[PDB]
């Protein structure tokens, strides 16, 4: 529990210093995907093929 | 005495300020659209080179 507390404090301090929101940092930290093909991916296909 | 005031009706307890929720900011983003090409017309072959 104290390890989690100190990790959370350091993470929040660094995040506030970097001035990043919550869902944005979620997306830019997790390796997950949106769920389907994005319009940008479709444009990449249509400009690559 | 019933309403807990002074002799001249001044309230004996200071009314709370009730600080408002205040407004919030608004955001907008970009929107894209995709299209295809037109049908290729068979070029009428001329005689030139």
């Amino acid at each position: 529990l104290p390890r989690l507390v100190i990790w959370l404090y350091q993470v929040t301090q660094w995040l506030t210093e970097a001035e990043i929101t919550t869902e944005a940092i979620w997306l830019l930290c997790t390796p997950e995907f949106s769920g389907n093909i994005s319009p940008e991916i479709s444009n990449l296909l249509n400009n690559l093929r | 005495l019933r309403h807990n005031l002074s002799i001249d009706g001044q309230p004996l307890s200071l009314a709370i300020y009730a600080e408002p929720t205040d407004p919030k900011a608004l955001l907008t983003s970009m929107v894209q659209a995709s299209q295809g090409g037109s049908a290729v017309l068979p070029g009428t072959l001329s005689l030139y080179r």
